[PDB]
């Protein structure tokens, strides 16, 4: 009768990680690498090399998901091997910071961009970007409740205008190559920090995983629109950082706050706008991607116990997980009151990395305890063992950038145990407690008209 | 867990809940419709930023 239905076609599925991928990143992080690399050639190579670093470690995702067909991605592949506590203890920090903090500072670029040729010279409004950002949150979390099939449409459109924009500025990076290596900071402790700046841009490529269970046909489609998908991503990547260079020099990529419109304003002179408004509708694509998604993770926190049962209801006439999404929403605009966002995210450098790391040793284990499993991708074990120990320098790097924060961020990740021990280990005892869970399930099931999901 | 599907179907197809679900659908466009209405008045009662 009910269940999350299997919609997902293929280019539906490199919608969903190549808009995800692509994101803000290249429009104006290609300053970042410089920052580190100080030479072109040495930019250029490491943008290519944190592409290769990116599909090997897409390729053991491409693995997992066929291993284990669950939705909770990430988060379900640490069930299957580590148990119950450290698979919630990721929850707990994708539920209270990482996603929501994701979320809103993604929308608040489509907002502050998609406004930016009304104000060219100067701040957008901040009592307005903040609104912008909100209306677009909201909006997003109503049409992923109103269809599958609309939301994956919605990403199907913006996936084309991000890649359409990569396209038009590859194009004139040539058309002005047709119009007719530098000092490098060749220090080892700076190309590690180049290329960890770097690896930034191609973050997203796991996000497919936490829509497994809604593909049409996963065991086929899950590792062909991740190969169909990163490599595309890595090629417009240096054919982007190509073009850049063709017009902007050294000095002014290191000191420009937005690399893609001063690239713009260079080229389209009048129609310059044009550039700023595709990074926007870019961002508005990537927070559709990140709240779709995200729904799927809670759902399934919530279907495995971790996490409050309203989470798992649907709407049996939509077929859409409608408290998951509605509790991403108000979420994510709880972090619209903060003065300062981007620092809560920093203090997590590490997280990422680390649960990835901790995905692939656990595909290892896997591989040593149960054999008999079924596997319809089987990857030569040298890429996940390469991919993990890159890892493990990586997250020691991140730690090494800034000691201080990944330290606050590894204080938070401490605060999942007290919830989890009243939220599992007590099995909610007090009667004065169950019965205001209950009433207030009970409540919402009413007020929105869900309910739980068929085995 | 909590109610059954058709446990809560009988009882969410309710006048007082249909009207009450009906109103929340209706409020919350009209609050993203008045956010939009509110956003546009920023963006237009504002200092349109001096020219280079
Ligand atoms: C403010 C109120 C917050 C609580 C909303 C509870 C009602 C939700 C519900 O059942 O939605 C439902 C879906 O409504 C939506 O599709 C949009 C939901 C927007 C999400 C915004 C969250 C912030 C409301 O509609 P319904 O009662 O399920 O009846 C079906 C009506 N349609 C969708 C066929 C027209
Ligand atoms: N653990 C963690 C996980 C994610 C989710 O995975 C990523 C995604 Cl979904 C997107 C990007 C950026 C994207 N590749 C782009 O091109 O802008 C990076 C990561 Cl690590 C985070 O996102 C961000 C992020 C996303 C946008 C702006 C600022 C920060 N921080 C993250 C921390
Ligand atoms: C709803 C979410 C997703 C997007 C919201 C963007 C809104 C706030 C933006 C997009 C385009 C904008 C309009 C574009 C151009 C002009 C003309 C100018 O002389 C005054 C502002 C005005 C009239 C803008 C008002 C705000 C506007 C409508
Ligand atoms: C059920 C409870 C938690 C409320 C759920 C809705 C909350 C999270 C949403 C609905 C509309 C939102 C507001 C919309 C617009 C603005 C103006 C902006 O310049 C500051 C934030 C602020 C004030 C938002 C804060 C969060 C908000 C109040």
């Amino acid at each position: 009768g009910v269940t999350l239905q299997r919609n997902i076609t293929l280019l539906n599925g490199v919608a969903i990680i190549v808009g995800t991928i692509i994101g803000s990143g290249i429009f104006v992080t290609p300053t970042g690498v410089l920052k580190e690399a100080g030479s072109p050639g040495l930019a250029l190579v490491v943008w290519a090399a944190c592409g290769v670093f990116s599909i090997v470690g897409a390729l053991c995702y491409a693995e997992l998901g066929t291993t284990i067909s669950k939705s909770g991605g990430d988060y379900a592949y640490m069930l299957e091997v580590y148990g119950s506590l450290p698979a919630f203890l990721k929850l707990w920090i994708e539920l209270l910071i990482i996603r929501p903090s994701s979320q809103y500072i993604v929308a608040l670029v489509f907002a502050t961009y998609l406004l930016k040729p009304l104000f060219p010279t100067c701040p957008v409004p901040e009592e307005a970007a903040k609104l912008v950002a909100c209306l677009c949150v909201l909006l997003l979390t109503a049409v992923n409740c109103y269809s599958v099939k609309a939301a994956t449409r919605v990403q199907d459109a913006f996936a084309a205008a991000k890649l359409l924009a990569l396209a038009l500025i590859i194009l004139l990076g040539f058309v002005q190559i047709g119009k007719g290596f530098e000092g490098t900071k060749l220090d080892v402790g700076n190309i590690v920090l180049a290329l960890y700046s770097g690896l930034f841009a191609y973050g997203g490529w796991n996000y497919l995983n936490f829509v497994t269970e809604e593909m049409i046909n996963p065991y086929r489609n899950l590792p062909l629109a991740i190969i169909i998908s990163l490599p595309i991503v890595t090629l417009v990547y240096v054919l982007t950082n190509l073009a850049y260079f063709t017009t902007l020099s050294t000095e002014q990529m290191l000191s420009s706050e937005a690399v893609a419109v001063d690239f713009g304003n260079y080229h389209l002179g009048v129609m310059s706008w044009i550039i700023p408004v595709f990074v926007g509708l870019s961002c508005f694509g990537s927070v559709n991607g990140s709240l779709f998604t995200s729904s799927r993770l809670f759902f399934v926190g919530s279907r495995e116990g971790h996490l409050p049962s309203i989470l798992s209801m649907i709407h049996p006439q939509l077929l859409t997980p409608v408290p998951s999404l509605v509790f991403t929403c108000v979420m994510t605009l709880l972090y619209a009151f903060s003065k300062d966002i981007f620092s809560v995210i920093n203090f997590f450098s590490f997280f990422n990395w680390l649960c990835v790391a901790l995905a692939i040793i656990g595909m290892i284990w896997l591989r040593h305890r149960k054999p008999e499993l079924e596997r319809p991708i089987k990857v030569n074990l040298a890429l996940p063992v390469f991919f993990i120990l890159a890892c493990l320098f990586l997250i020691a790097v991140s730690f090494w950038k800034t000691p201080v924060e990944c330290g606050i961020g590894f204080t938070i990740i401490l605060s999942g145990l007290p919830v989890y021990f009243f939220g599992v280990w007590w099995k909610n005892k007090p009667k004065w407690l169950l019965q205001g869970i209950f009433s207030t399930t009970v409540l919402c099931q009413k007020l929105m008209q869900v309910v739980p999901q068929e085995t | 867990t909590g109610l059954s599907k058709e446990e809560l179907l009988k009882v969410a197809g309710s006048p007082g809940w249909v009207r009450t679900r009906w109103a929340l659908l209706l409020l919350f466009w009209l609050g993203w419709l008045g956010m939009l209405a509110g956003a546009v008045v920023i963006i237009v009662r504002a200092p349109r930023c001096r020219e280079l």
